[PDB]
RNA sequence: ACCGCAAAAGGCUCAUUAUAUCAGUUAUGGUUCCUUAGAUCGUUACUUGGAUAACUGUGGUAAUUCUAGAGCUAAU
RNA sequence: GAACUCUAGAUAACAUGCAGAUCGUAUGGUCUUGUACCGACGACAGAUCUUUCAAAUGUCUGCCCUAUCAACUUUUGAUGGUAGUAUCUAGGACUACCAUGGUUGCAACGGGUAACGGGGAAUCAGGGUUCGAUUCCGGAGAGGGAGCCUGAGAAACGGCUACCAC
RNA sequence: CUAGUCGAUAGAAUAAUGUAGGUAAGGGAAGUCGGCAAAUUAGAUCCGUAACUUCGGGAUAAGGAUUGGCUCUGAAGAUUG
């Protein structure tokens, strides 16, 4: 294998550092994970012993929190459009670290009608007119304080249009925060406010 | 500097625009926790409302200044936020009791608010984390920085 | 060639040397698994139902089951397979394994035979032996013969009385 | 963890505080990461053996420690090697030894008996002051004892007394400059009091300006103090006078006055 | 005979290596950890399953240093 | 001396286990003998944290000889940027993108040594010049080299594997 | 393609030798006056370059790697900003 010291890399002026105690077996790196968007695999190997650090291969699926509440909610990946550095990792679609990627705009839509109870976004109207079963899950008046305490709530509900118009459309991008090669997931967190504004110049421009 | 040209988006980690529910409004004049080093070094103003990112930063970054503390002067600054110090000393022989000009060299990095340091300018130094395979340094503060006949001066 | 042929119904074993290529034809171009018939061989084992449990070829390499080519493959192994009891713990060795199929060179055959068929064989049938002893796990004999948490075990477990006699009135242990 | 762990210790790298001989032997007993750490210890096989004098060798340590008779602090300890660091009560009742370990004037050990009541209490210092474990507060001593729960204007780098055979506090002790204190492991160890300064190092290890009663003035950093009282106030049995590091003319007066000829 | 931990200690070596090893002072807020202990477990068979060594017995191989088939039987 | 992103406090969800079916000394209080309820225990097992011995990279200063070595390092990392990967973790450790740098007559890079460092050893008035393989300490190797299982812990060789030598 | 030519005696026939265009398992100059007919090399990019020099060379030295088709991103501009 190949070690992750410095058994390498000629020191600070040029000259070769030549040998010095071959090789030690904790001082290795193993092959890293390139998990490409998948079927949701895994795989358990030995680490310094005790430890067991998960890596991920061929994953599908996570988790991923909100900005302005941290609301953490599951849900399929979809695909990706972007990765931050290595451009020979977007085109094969692997999954990284904090790299660009859309996923779904359905578990929040249904989570938040509680506080938001307008809802995000605005579904077409005629053949979605009917509803399964959403205008009394919306308010439904409750004769009580929820409603009420609904009623000082929804002043929050004046949210960026940007994925206003992401919602309506039903694929909102997100930022997977965790490590894939140190737990197995791809947690996260949607993108909202600046780099939101930014990365899409980085993609509809160059598109 | 920065204008946030990067070819990946660049902020500094453990902050979040939260806009509307908050436990009151803590504003904070800035969305940017600025630490401080408390070692009796003042802070600089600048770095508080700060626009770079600097995640290598002492003041801003994941960082916490250790180990010894020290001071000398500058000469190189061309590469990326980081300069070129030196150091002087002396050495005691057996033979002689008598000592010689031998010097060492740091390189070492620099956050840009203190921008525009040059030769022969005056700093002092201050460990930390290793960066990259060299950098175990940061810079503290420009104390003196003063040629009062060649360098520091306009014309 | 020799037949090591086992009847686990009388729990017996016995080895059976026939130097007829003609019979071994029905051995031979058979891998581990397959299951066989031994009237060709001969009257007395007519009717009965043989499967190939392994064998030892020459000179003495075991017929393994998970190979699957009928040559000769030396390799490495590990804990747990044929033929394998390390010194140290979980460490690799390698020894020349001959791999699950039944070919010319099979020097013997280790054999199981299934069902009875006509007629009564001296090697394996006529001798019958029955167990050493029972489980004497009670939880495992509780599934075994009726020793349920109303079939108290204090009195049910089997003892092994035999005349040592040396000096004493040899009777069982527990 | 590499191809270690150093699972011995030869003749000449002891620490010398443990007054160990030269001869014969070529091994230290190298104890076995207790409750106090390799250079602060004192084991029982090099006390009981020789300087307490009652085992003869290192085979008949294996009866007296079997038989269950020497326990410290309570428990038995019956691992012949347990380190068994400072301030600690060797609890045994027969023929009532009741021991502890206090430096020396000179910065050895010294075979010195305590009472009964006195192995009841000890003291014990702290390094630091933690929340987080259970459930939210915590305190941890210096010799591996855990403290959940304590009163909450103990700070950290003090030294409180705790009963052995209980769970709590019994007495707790002030960081101040007319406390009685103890110096564990530097160049002028084993002095007690009387300090009076401390200057607190930007960044690190401030060290004391620690005086005795005759005006003598020392110092060491901050990790080999013990307080061990008030002004003039201890709170232990003491033993021989009272670290006072006399010079060796005065060390040879008694040579002179305390002996006969 | 399954297990428990250990077998990485010591002892032998100076052949490689040059601001490297080391000497020393020195970080781990830039990490992990076998074990002693110290606090440290009120969140529908209940005190269950199956399966193997030894042990017998059939053996094999040109071989002392390896090793199959069968009958068995347990767990901190 | 403080984002110690620490075990703490909260919200929000996430998968995957875990949550002693263990044991004998010595038995008891309990007799309603109901084998109901109880003794100390553990050499016992595990989780949480602290602690101890640690180890592996850094931090400074300090190493032997040559100008018939005066300029060196980026082939395929040289010196930094930044994201990320791995790794138990710093990190050009290493991939990719970016900048055009670290270094030097204060003997740098180059070779050379019948050179393991060191605690240390021998001689006189000091200043020493020689060495110190070798019981102490530390770093290394088990023929030449290289991968790697198991375990907390080896790149282990009185473990295995290759090739190569004999 | 555009322009123009089939004009070189003919239909037939698979002998040598010759006339020109070739490949031939081994070894590869033994062959012969002699390495001569004849074979390998050949383009371009990336290094990598020896002795002797008048310091312009020798330099394409030698000694090498690399080279389709198909599917893509990265770069080098102009006008109205």
């Amino acid at each position: 294998g190949i070690s992750r010291d410095s058994a390498h890399k000629r020191r600070a002026t040029g000259g070769k550092r030549k040998s010095l105690r071959k090789k030690r077996k904790f001082e290795l790196g193993r092959p890293a994970a390139n998990t490409k968007l998948g079927s949701g695999r895994v795989h358990k190997v030995r680490t310094r012993g005790g430890n067991t650090k998960l890596r991920a291969l061929r994953l599908e699926t996570g988790n991923f929190a909100w900005a302005s509440e941290g609301v953490a909610r599951k849900t399929r990946i979809a695909d990706v459009v972007y990765n931050a550095s290595n451009n020979e990792l977007v085109r094969t679609k692997t999954l990284v670290k904090n790299s660009i990627v859309v996923i779904d705009a359905t578990p929040f839509r249904q989570w938040y009608e509680a506080h938001y109870v307008l809802p995000l976004g605005r579904k077409r109207n005629p053949k979605h007119a009917q509803k399964e079963d959403e205008n009394d899950v919306l308010t439904k008046k409750r004769s009580e304080k929820v409603m009420k305490k609904y009623l000082e709530r929804q002043k929050y509900g004046k949210v960026e249009q940007a994925l206003e118009d992401q919602f309506t459309s039903g694929r909102i991008l997100a930022c997977i925060s965790s490590r894939p090669g140190q737990c197995g997931r791809s947690d996260g967190y949607i993108l909202e406010g600046k780099e939101l504004e930014f990365y899409l110049k980085k993609i509809k421009s160059k598109k | 500097m920065a204008d946030q040209n990067e070819r990946a988006f660049q902020k500094q980690f453990g902050v979040n625009l939260n806009r509307k529910v908050k436990p009151g409004i803590t504003k904070k004049k800035l969305l940017r926790r600025s630490r401080d080093v408390g070692l009796g070094f003042k802070t600089p103003r600048e770095a508080i409302d700060g626009t770079y990112i600097d995640k290598k930063c002492p003041w801003t970054g994941d960082v916490r200044i250790r180990g010894r503390i020290l001071t000398g002067v500058v000469r190189k600054a061309k590469m990326q936020r980081t300069i070129v110090i030196r150091r002087d000393y002396l050495h005691f022989v057996r033979k002689y009791s008598r000592f010689e000009k031998r010097h060492r060299n740091m390189s070492v990095h620099c956050s840009p608010v203190f921008r525009d340091v040059e030769h022969g300018d005056i700093v002092t130094i201050g460990e930390c984390r290793p960066l990259s395979k060299t950098v175990r340094f940061n810079v503290l503060k420009v104390s003196k920085g003063q040629g009062a006949k060649k360098s520091f001066k306009k014309y | 060639m020799k037949l090591n042929v086992s009847y686990p119904a009388t729990g017996c074993q016995k080895l059976f040397e026939v130097v007829d290529e003609h019979k071994l034809r029905v051995f031979y171009e058979k891998r581990m698994g397959q299951v066989v018939e031994a009237d060709i061989l001969g009257d007395e084992w007519k009717g009965y139902q043989l499967r190939i449990a392994g064998g030892n070829d020459k000179q003495g390499f075991p017929m393994k089951q998970g190979v699957l080519t009928h040559g000769r493959v030396r390799l490495l192994l590990k804990k747990g397979h044929s033929c394998y009891r390390p010194r140290r713990t979980g460490e690799r060795k390698r020894k020349s394994v001959r791999g699950c199929i039944v070919d010319a060179n099979m020097s013997v055959l280790a054999l199981v035979v299934l069902k009875k068929g006509e007629k009564d064989i001296p090697g394996l049938t006529d001798t019958t032996i029955p167990r050493r002893l029972g489980p004497k796990r009670a939880s495992k004999i509780r599934k075994l013969y009726n020793l349920s948490k109303e079939d108290d075990v204090r009195r049910f477990v089997v003892r092994r009385p035999l005349p040592a006699k040396d000096n004493k009135k040899a009777t069982s242990k527990a | 963890m590499a191809r270690g762990p150093k699972k011995h210790l030869k003749r000449l790298a002891a620490p010398k505080a443990w007054m160990l001989d030269k001869l014969g032997g070529v091994f230290a007993p190298r104890p076995s990461t207790g409750p106090h750490k390799l250079r602060e210890s004192l084991p029982l096989l090099i006390f009981l053996r020789n300087r307490l004098k009652y085992a003869l060798n290192g085979a008949e340590v294996t009866k007296i420690v079997m038989q269950r008779l020497v326990k410290v602090d309570g428990k038995v300890r019956t691992d012949p090697t347990y380190p068994a660091g400072y301030m600690d009560v060797i609890t045994l009742e027969k023929t009532g030894e009741f021991f502890r370990l206090v430096y020396d004037v000179k910065g050895r050990f010294v075979i010195h008996r305590i009472s009964a009541e006195e192995a009841k209490y000890k003291l014990c210092k702290v390094k630091k002051t933690q929340l987080g474990a259970k459930g939210v507060p915590f305190l941890v001593t210096h010799d591996g004892r855990t403290i959940r729960y304590p009163d909450p204007l103990i700070h950290a780098n003090d030294s409180v007394q705790v009963d052995i055979a209980s769970g709590k506090i019994t007495d707790y002790i002030k960081f101040d400059s007319g406390n009685l204190c103890m110096i564990t492991g530097g160049r002028n160890l084993g002095r007690v009091g009387t300090v009076v300064n401390r200057e607190r190092h930007p960044g690190s290890f401030d060290i004391v300006h620690i005086k005795d009663s005759q005006g003598h003035v020392f110092a060491t950093r901050l990790t080999n103090v013990f307080i061990i009282g008030k002004g003039n106030k201890p709170y232990i049995s003491l033993p021989k006078g009272k670290g006072v590091k006399l010079s060796i003319a005065e060390e040879r007066d008694k040579r002179l006055a305390a002996k006969t000829h």
